[PDB]
RNA sequence: AUGCGAAAGCAGUUGAAGACAAGUGCUUGUCGUUCGUUAAAAUGGCCU
């Protein structure tokens, strides 16, 4: 409605709708809420996150939570979620961008020093050798763009 | 204004107007009408500026004697010209590096 | 084009005679893909610009220069982005040494 | 030295002295960017065993 | 200390503190957090009494102040609205968009 | 000291105040890695310069 | 170099009139001149 699309424009928006509204949601106004509402509950972004969807909302939902939440909180709740989709998440980076990294960053420090596979880890480590490789060369390319004695000398003039 | 009061010393254009030399100083006095002079700022320059900038060419302070006999003028490009009224005639004084 | 030697012999030639066509070219697909995997491009702007980084001020005005910085502002979010990323590095190479620490 | 650097290229490549000296500052200055990234990826294993 | 890592950035940030030395208001742009100086974390209320350890404000902070023990005013980016403490309600508004 | 948090991470990860404990590593690697970029901008500089010089 | 913006950046900007000098009615430069726009020089360096 677009009565409901104002609202979501106008800041506040009062408790309970923010609590869930989500699984309500779950298009258009889906996009509309998670670019502007002002209060976001982790559990439910993360599962909307860690949902397989994919229409770049990964870009979009990441840089929400990164720009309204904390490491340490972030860091617990995915302390609280599955192993699983953590993996299926892993393995969609690997296979195929600040926001995510940092993504990456604060799933490894909620996964700890337990739960890591053997091959899995292999082409993680492949690919972020790469990815800093292929940064390195970025930043140099980058730096790079912020960058007599006639002794005796036989010539021929044209008069 | 000279120090005492009695003489003024100032600027026009009008030598601008009827010359290519520019500016006229003219130096009056107040209570009496004993001395009265005007010439030409291109009179009071050197000529081996004319091939350099405004800066150089740009007056920026006066000063008079309390009797008349030098003018104190003082550019944009920071030297100093004392000129002796008598026989209107420069010396010069360097040492600023700006106005 | 395929040698970076022979890259620096064509590139003579090119400054012989070109060089903003092809540096315009190279200028949008690298701000089309910034993470590109291929290395010889990267190597063509790197070698141009260690080269002839004058004429390429002295030509134009504006259809460089937008590009140009529309360029600086994807590759400076990459110098933004590495970090993270070497600590992320880092933070692998402790739990590869960590499953090593397991094995043994 | 960036702006020595910025200055005197031509003398640089001119006198063969300061081109060796340049090669001595082109080896440690690689080899302490490889001590910052180490380092860096130190500072990475502690914060994720914070 | 109390660092978190936001990658947003906000040019207008303010903060106040009570007399006793305990709650700390942080208002950051649209949001004012209340901490205790102890933890330097959220008071969470183990009573709940919709005292709510965030607030967030229509338009972006400007000012807060604790007259008392009890008033705060917040002169937010358009507006200014005075609450209290000891009930979480908004007692007044003042309109300043246009001034 | 990389051998040392490979090691004994646990009682590491135990103690609460890591920051207070381990204050003059963390100053350290602070230092080291926020000169990094500098040092990364003048090698760049300086090997245009060389290969500059080097290709003629 | 203006506005928005975070210490990043993102958009935009360099128009005329008049007058004078020099060179050859024509070219450049200049302004202690107007209106319209969001707009390096005179060898000369710090007291006791």
């Amino acid at each position: 409605p677009k009565t409901l699309t104002f609202l979501l424009t106008h800041p506040l928006f009062p408790l309970s709708r923010t609590r869930n509204l989500l699984s309500l949601l779950r298009p258009r106004l889906f996009k509309q809420a998670i670019v502007t509402c002002p209060n976001l509950p982790l559990n439910e972004l993360l599962e909307e996150l860690f949902s397989i969807r994919n229409r770049e909302l990964l870009l979009d939902i990441s840089f929400r939570i990164l720009q309204d939440f904390t490491r340490d909180s972030i860091k617990q709740e995915m302390k609280k979620l599955s192993k699983l989709d953590v993996q299926n998440f892993i393995e969609f980076i690997t296979s195929g961008s600040t926001q995510l990294f940092q993504l990456l960053s604060l799933v490894l420090d909620s996964i700890g020093l337990f739960s890591l596979e053997g091959a899995l880890l292999e082409n993680l480590t492949l690919y972020i050798d790469k990815q800093v490789e292929i940064a390195e060369r970025n930043t140099e390319l980058w730096n790079l763009i912020d960058t007599a004695l006639p002794t005796y000398t036989m010539e021929y003039l044209d008069i | 204004i000279s120090s005492n009061g009695k003489l003024l010393a100032h600027m026009c254009k009008d030598v601008s107007t009827k010359d290519h030399e520019h500016k006229s100083i003219s130096v009056v006095s107040l209570f009496d009408d004993s001395v009265n002079l005007s010439f030409p700022l291109g009179s009071i320059l050197s000529s081996q500026t004319q091939s350099l900038s405004y800066n150089t060419r740009y007056v920026s302070s006066m000063a008079i004697d309390n009797m008349g006999q030098q003018l104190a003028v003082g550019f944009a490009s920071g030297v100093i010209s004392i000129v002796s009224l008598a026989d209107l005639q420069i010396r010069l004084l360097k040492w600023h590096i700006d106005s | 084009w395929t040698e970076p030697e022979i890259k620096k012999f064509i590139l003579t030639k090119i400054n012989t005679v070109h060089l903003s066509k092809i540096f315009l070219t190279i200028s949008k697909s690298i701000t089309q893909n910034p993470w590109n995997e291929e290395n010889l491009l990267p190597l063509w702007l790197k070698w141009l610009l260690t080269l002839k980084s004058g004429e390429l001020n002295s030509i134009k005005d504006k259809h460089t220069k937008k590009n140009c910085k529309h360029l600086k502002s994807a590759l400076r979010s990459s110098e933004e982005i590495l970090p993270v990323l070497l600590g992320i590095q880092g933070r692998l190479e402790m739990l590869r040494r960590q499953a090593k620490l397991r094995e043994d | 030295v960036a702006v020595v650097l910025e200055l005197y290229g031509n003398t640089l490549e001119s006198s063969p002295v300061l081109q060796e000296l340049m090669i001595d500052l082109k080896t440690k200055v690689r080899h302490e960017i490889h001590k910052s990234k180490e380092a860096q990826r130190i500072e990475g294993m502690l914060q994720l065993l914070t | 200390i109390s660092l978190p890592n936001f990658n947003h950035f906000s040019n207008s940030v303010s903060l106040a503190w009570s007399q006793d030395g305990s709650l700390i208001f942080h208002g950051f742009d649209d949001k004012l957090q209340i901490l205790d100086f102890d933890t330097f974390k959220k008071f969470e209320s183990l009573e709940n009494t919709k005292t709510v350890s965030e607030f967030t404000l229509d338009s972006e902070i400007q000012t807060v102040k604790l007259i008392n023990d009890t008033n705060l005013i917040v002169a937010t980016r358009t507006t200014l609205n005075a609450i209290n403490l000891l009930r979480g309600q908004v007692i007044n508004s003042f309109d300043l968009y246009p001034f | 000291v990389k051998w040392c948090l490979i090691i004994h991470g646990g009682y590491l990860v135990s103690i609460p105040n890591l920051m207070s404990t381990l204050s003059s590593l963390h100053s350290t690697l602070k230092r080291r890695s926020d000169l990094l970029p500098r040092l990364l901008a003048l090698d760049a500089r300086l090997d245009c310069t060389i290969n500059k010089f080097k290709t003629l």
